[PDB]
Parts: structure tokens; sequence; C-alpha cells
């Protein structure tokens, strides 16, 4: 179900990835369908902390933290303003009486509107002075960078005033790169609210010390992930999820297409692996790799040719849900053990012949079947080409079969050439053994001659 | 019943409905509905408990029971997989 949907979202990237003429966003294209509340709110976390300008070295520099803060903040702007339409600085003021000139700037600092901030500045530049010019600044660089004397001003403003109005200490400590070990938020401290200031105003602590659980896995689905964006945790979290198997799939490939999956993957497709082999092989489309899951997969799954292909009648392959791959399948096929299979995938694959030899060799002397499919295979390389010497051994095998039919007649002496009446017959196969261009065994004439004797 | 049932994390309910009719005649006191939900929960119970006894073959370290040997190998690989996905 929400495993097909997740599939459909596999197989469309796959067919993608195999054209590989146009990267388009499989992450937007998978997770909107998918969701299409656990996945609408996850996939909605995924696109809007993984949507950054766009492998583990870059992941280990800088570059990341900046996306990671420009679509978390983003976002957290974006739902506070969300909210804010409920109210609908009218928001933000009922919004201070609801908990309940720095109030409006930190309402336009949580709101994302460095317009709102100078608006409240220009209001309250009378007594503040030098903030004013310092947010100006905030404001004319783009990424809010200050200059390094204003931040060494601000460092040391915070620590000789605002150390004992919280607004002021908060915004003088976050400009100005002060206060880094403190920053605690009075304000704001309960859960949602708590999360953003931690941002607002370290990996370790953040992934570790802080917990999930504290940051509440419930609202997570956007908020935890969001904050990470800690990658593999998150899906390894989410994938532990129970309702967010295929969802953490489906992210996770996203990723990993971007650039223990195998295990995780694996898994995953072993979920639907009973019905939907066609999602099995839309998931195989990501992984020789993929010609070792093709080969244990498919069996394990269920019948090789559901999983593959049948090597009909013809020898055509009717595909399933590539010479050296389907060789290699004809070899791992046999070595699989299993006769018929075996069997299967050398004639895919001289490997057709040997293994109905090796199958003819038993059941030459279920006989009828083996005698019947040994000789249809024979007819099959004989007819379409395949050589003179396995062709006339096979023409052996179904001689001697219907030889020893009769046995147990006439079509096979044929072929091959290609109580005194008793004792008189006695002595008519003593004479037809003893001068016959056959030099058969001497204990079969020596038996022969004791039951002659014990006749005679 | 239908349009609640799949509102409701996922035809089923008139199978055990039918049950339900086969035990209300059959033992006294039990009615339709009253014996469909019972045979539910016997349903439920039954697979747990084979789970139960599927686990008390995984052989371990505190209690071995007397089994035979062969499907060892598939229960292992079975558990195995389960224990990939965290699970508890």
């Amino acid at each position: 179900n929400v495993e097909m949907a997740y599939a459909r979202q596999m197989y469309m990237y796959n067919e993608k990835v195999v054209s590989g003429h146009l990267q388009p966003s499989l992450v937007d294209l998978c997770t909107e369908a998918a969701e299409r509340k656990n996945v609408s709110d996850l996939w909605v976390m995924v696109k809007q902390m993984t949507d950054v300008p766009l492998t583990l070295k870059s992941r280990c520099s800088g570059q990341m933290q900046m996306a990671f803060v420009r679509q978390a903040l983003n976002y957290l702007e974006q739902s506070y303003k969300n909210y804010t339409l409920i109210s609908v600085y009218n928001l933000v003021r009922s919004f201070l009486n609801i908990r309940l000139v720095w109030a409006l700037i930190y309402y336009c600092m949580r709101c994302g509107d460095l317009m709102a901030a100078q608006q409240v500045v220009n209001r309250a530049q009378h007594q503040l002075g030098d903030f004013k010019n310092c947010f100006q600044e905030y404001i004319h660089n783009k990424d809010r960078r200050l200059s390094p004397t204003t931040e060494n001003k601000l460092r040391l403003h915070y620590r000789r005033a605002v150390r004992a109005d919280p607004y002021k200490r908060a915004v003088y400590c976050i400009i100005g790169r002060c206060d880094v070990s403190d920053n605690h938020s009075e304000v704001a401290d309960k859960t949602e609210d708590y999360l953003w200031l931690k941002l607002s105003q370290f990996q370790k602590q953040l992934f570790e010390d802080y917990g999930e659980s504290h940051f509440a896995v419930n609202q997570q689905p956007y908020l935890y992930f969001q904050v990470l964006f800690q990658f593999e945790a998150a899906i390894a979290f989410l994938f532990r999820l129970e309702r967010t198997r295929c969802h953490a799939v489906h992210v996770a490939l996203a990723l990993f297409e971007l650039k223990n999956f195998i295990r995780l993957l694996m898994l995953y497709t072993r979920k639907f692996e009973p019905t939907d082999p066609r999602e099995a092989l839309q998931y195989f489309y990501f992984l020789s790799m993929f010609l070792r899951c093709v080969s244990e997969l498919v069996i394990e799954s269920r019948e090789f040719d559901m999983l593959l292909g049948k090597l009909e009648k013809d020898g055509s392959r009717k595909p399933g849900a590539t010479k050296t791959i389907i060789n290699k399948v004809a070899s791992v096929a046999e070595n699989k053990g299993l006769f018929e299979e075996a069997a299967k995938l050398y004639d895919l694959a001289d490997k057709v012949l040997e293994l109905t030899n090796k199958l003819l060799s038993p059941v030459v002397s279920n006989r009828e079947r083996l005698k019947n499919m040994a000789l249809a295979i024979a007819e099959r390389y004989k007819s379409q080409g395949v050589e003179k010497s396995i062709n006339s051994t096979f023409y052996l095998l179904l001689d001697l079969i219907t030889f020893f039919d009769e046995y147990h007649i006439d079509l096979s002496f044929d072929v091959i050439e290609r109580d005194s009446v008793l004792r008189s017959q006695a002595r008519a196969l003593i004479t037809f053994a003893g001068m016959i261009p056959y030099r058969m065994s001497g204990d079969t004439n020596a038996r022969l001659v004791q039951m002659e004797v014990l006749m005679n | 019943e239908a349009f609640i049932l799949s509102d409701l994390y996922n035809i089923a309910a008139v199978e055990l409905l039918l049950i339900g009719e086969q035990q209300q005649p059959t033992f006294h006191g039990l009615t339709r509905g009253l014996v469909a939900i019972l045979l539910y929960w016997d349903g439920k119970s039954c697979m747990a408990e084979s789970l139960l006894h599927l686990i008390q073959a995984r052989k371990g370290k505190t209690f071995t029971l007397d089994h035979s040997p062969e499907v060892v190998s598939m229960v292992t690989r079975f558990t195995d997989d389960l224990m990939e996905q965290g699970l508890t």
C-alpha cells in the first residue's frame, strides 16, 4: 500500500536513472506522491530540510552547516508566520500575551523579518544607539555577518551591561558571537519554543545529549530531522519507526542517488517481496553488486523465472519483472544444486546439453520424464545447430532407453545394427552368444554356461 | 461496517460473521457478533502462540527445548532478518 506508493516512486526513479538523460528531482517527486499525517509531515520535512544549495568531504566542510541553517531557519520562520495567521506585529503582541521595543524586534527575529526589525529599530533608536547601526550592517551583509570590530564590541557590550534586558542580551550575544557558552532562553524554554530558541541563539550535545525523545519525536517527522539536516541517524530512527519504513527508504534513496544501505534496502524489500517482486526490482534499480543481488534475491523471493524471466520452450527470455549477466546466472544456477534451475540457467547460457547429460545419466536405466526431457533439450540443440557429438549422444540415450523398455526391442536392435525345446533354445542362445561379433563379458558367458549345466 | 473498518487501519467482517453464526447455533449463549469477536481474539492468540513456539525454537543462552536441528538454520535466518530492523 504505502509500500506501493514508495514502489511507484522507486520504479519511476529507476527508469529515469536507466535513461540517464534528465537529472530530475526524484526526491521531490517521490516524497510528494507518497505523502499524497506521518507521510505529509515527514516528506515536507525531508524536502524542507534538504532543499539547500547543492561527497563526504563536502559534507565535512562548513558549506553543509550554511545550507542546513538556511532550510531550518526559513522553515521555522514560515511555521511561526503560519501560526501567526491565526492571531491575524498584532499577532506578535497578542502572542506576547498568549504566553502572558525589544519585544517587537525579537518578534521580527522570530518571524524572519529584518524589515520589521529595522522598523522597530528606527522606532527605538533613541536610547539604544549603535544597535541600530550594527543591525543595519547585519542587514546589509546578506548572511547577517557583522564586522569583526563590531562583533567584539557586541561581545564586550553584553559582557558589560546586558549580562544582568534578556532580549538585549540575546541580540547582542547572537550578533557579536558572544556568550557562546550561555545564551540561555528564559522566555522560550518549552518543547518546540525551546528548540527554536536554541537554534536561533555543538553537534555532539545536539545529537547525543539533546536526544530525540527530548526534541519531541512526534513533531520531529518535520522537526528533529530538520535540526539534524545527522542524515543516516534520522534515517535509522525513522527506519525503526514502523509507519516510516518506506518513508525512510525513500528519503535515504533520494540522498544516496544524490550521492549499510545494502542491508537496509534488502530488509525493506524483504517486506513486500512476497507479492510485489516488481517492487523488489524497482528497489534493485539503485544497485557486480546488482548481479549478486539479482542472483540471491531472485531465488530467495520466489521462482527465479518469476523474478528474471523464462528461457521458454523456444529459448527466448520471456523477461521477468546482459549476456554475461545471464551466463553468470546460468553458472550460479547450476551451482544452486537444483537440477531444473541449473539446467534452465545453463540452457539460457553446451551448458544445456551438459546438464541434460548429467541428469539423463541417472534416469536412463522419473525415468520416462528424464528420457523425454533429455531428448527434448537434445532436439532443441540439434535442430537449432548446437554439436553433432552431443546430439548423437542424446540419440544414443534415446535408443538405449527404448531398448531398455523392450527388455523390461525390435527397433532397438535395428538402430543398434544401424524341456527339449528349452534346451534347444539354450543351445541357440549359446551359438548366438558365441558367434556374435560382440565380445561380451566372460562372466555372462560363464553364467550362461552354468545355466546350460544346471539344465544339463 | 466496511467503510468504518477501512477508515480504521484495514469482506473480512463477513467472513468472521460466518464463523460467528456457526458458533452461535452450535454453542448455546453465543450469538452472531459475540462469537465472531471471540474467534478474532482466538486467531490473534493462536498466532501469538505460534510465534512463541518459534521463539522457544531459536536456540539461545538460558533455556533450550528438546527439538530437531534442521530448521535451526531457517529460524536463525528469519530471526536475524528480524533483528536487523530494530524491532523492540
